[PDB]
């Protein structure tokens, strides 16, 4: 039974900068080696066959080098739409067919910042007994950023939760979405709501609020 | 696509079930087939290989023959039937195949479909509009969305105009609340011009519930 070792596991890079994937065969496989490309939210597609040569509809920068052993991935002046996870495949062992662990590579962009949005629970949703109020945070960069909630200057813990996109495939940019859950009547109990973002990418913590 | 996978959303533990993958636009009777799968958090795993007359079959040690494969080349479907589940076998499978006469490597992979195992029963999604507020005038850019809420097992489909809208639309992650049910919003970044004049509709689908809506989202008066 082969072993597919792959460190590190996860990596980060500049755009327009290269980078090279370490791919490690247990059994010394004679050149015969396959390197997979996994973007977010898709299936993994093949780049590199008998670890040297590239795919028909493949872009010349993915490069395949080493041999036995040790393998190696190269991407050169990889674009936003390189974002993805990389494993390794290997088929000198045709009864087991083993992967690697994968590498995650992570790009770095220029800053950029949030644009950000409010939205009031529908009225919906009154009738279900429970109101969510949801923070939008569109297109920035890094992914480090401060959300709060406050209603009637209260900053608002244990009751909101924080979700982060995949870095994006055309801007390399992150999105977030505070929401905030509360009960109906708590929601009524309150007038105005409002939800302060800080970033790097602003010269000041920019809120945003409604009255209701 | 070219190999859709139609198979069980959620099961029972001890259980069967039994997933197809269907061939669309290439031959599928030269290439050999195989199951593979990969559990959340970027693990990739191969469970079995089937070979173009079924005359090679080959299973995962971790399998031991519990699964069985078979394919049919008159109606171009994969089958992966599965006799004894555990929770560890919670995956999503992919319809993968292979390369003629070059390589016993892989080249092309379905969409995958995720089967989730579980004691617990399903659960049908809550839909409501996360409608735009009026601002940025006429020059600036406003968001529209919809939130997902209490829905169990994963994945849902979400989708804006029947996929007429494909651009500036994030689907943020699924987050887990207190209550053990999964939560989702989804939204999108529209010109203020087109708001009033032109409509979006979000479609959500979750398969295991049977749960199909299309919902139309308009700013709020």
């Amino acid at each position: 039974d082969i072993q597919m070792t792959q460190s590190p596991a996860s990596l980060s890079a500049s755009l327009g900068e290269t980078v090279t994937i370490e791919c490690r065969a247990s059994e010394d496989i004679h050149s015969r080696l396959a390197w997979y490309q996994q973007k977010p939210g898709k299936s993994p597609q093949l780049l590199i066959y008998n670890a040297n040569s590239l795919h028909t509809g493949v872009p010349s920068r993915f490069s395949g080098s080493g041999s036995g052993t040790q393998f190696s991935l190269k991407i050169n002046s990889l674009q936003s739409e390189d974002v993805a996870s990389y494993f390794c495949l290997q088929y000198y062992n045709y009864p087991p067919y083993t992967f690697g662990a994968g590498a995650k590579l992570e790009l770095r962009r220029t800053v950029a910042a949030p644009s950000v949005f409010i939205f009031p629970p529908s009225d919906e949703q009154l009738k279900s007994g429970t109101a969510s109020v949801v923070c939008l945070l569109n297109n920035f960069y890094p992914r480090e950023a401060k959300v709060q909630w406050k209603v009637d200057n209260a900053l608002q813990s244990g009751n909101s939760q924080e979700s982060v996109t995949e870095q994006d495939s055309k801007d390399s940019t992150y999105s977030l979405s505070s929401t905030l859950t509360l009960s109906k009547a708590d929601y009524e109990k309150h007038k105005v709501y409002a939800c302060e973002v800080t970033h790097q990418g602003l010269s000041s913590p920019v809120t945003k609020s409604f009255n209701r | 696509v070219q190999l859709v996978e139609s198979g069980g959303g959620l099961v029972q533990p001890g259980r069967s079930l039994k997933l197809s993958c269907v061939a669309s636009r290439f031959t599928f009777s030269n290439y050999g087939m195989n199951w593979i799968r990969q559990t959340p958090g970027k693990g990739l795993e191969w469970v079995a290989y089937i070979g173009s007359t079924s005359s090679h079959i080959y299973y995962a040690e971790t399998v031991k023959g519990r699964f069985t494969i078979s394919r049919d080349n008159a109606k171009n479907t994969l089958y992966l039937q599965m006799t004894g589940l555990r929770s560890e076998d919670t995956a999503l499978y992919y319809c993968v195949g292979h390369v003629r006469k070059l390589g016993a490597f892989f080249d092309y992979w379905g969409q995958g479909a995720m089967v989730t195992v579980s004691s617990a029963s399903t659960k049908g999604p809550s839909v409501f509009p996360l409608a735009p507020s009026s601002k940025s005038t006429s020059g600036g850019t406003a968001a529209l969305g919809c939130l997902v809420k209490d829905y169990f097992p994963e994945p849902v489909t979400v989708s804006w105009n029947s996929g007429a809208l494909t651009s500036g639309v994030h689907t943020f992650p699924a987050v887990l609340q207190s209550s053990g049910l999964y939560s989702l919003s989804s939204v999108v970044t529209v010109p203020s011009s087109s708001l009033g004049t032109q409509t979006y509709i979000c479609n959500v689908n979750h398969k295991p519930s049977n749960t199909k809506v299309d919902k139309k989202v308009e700013p709020k008066s």
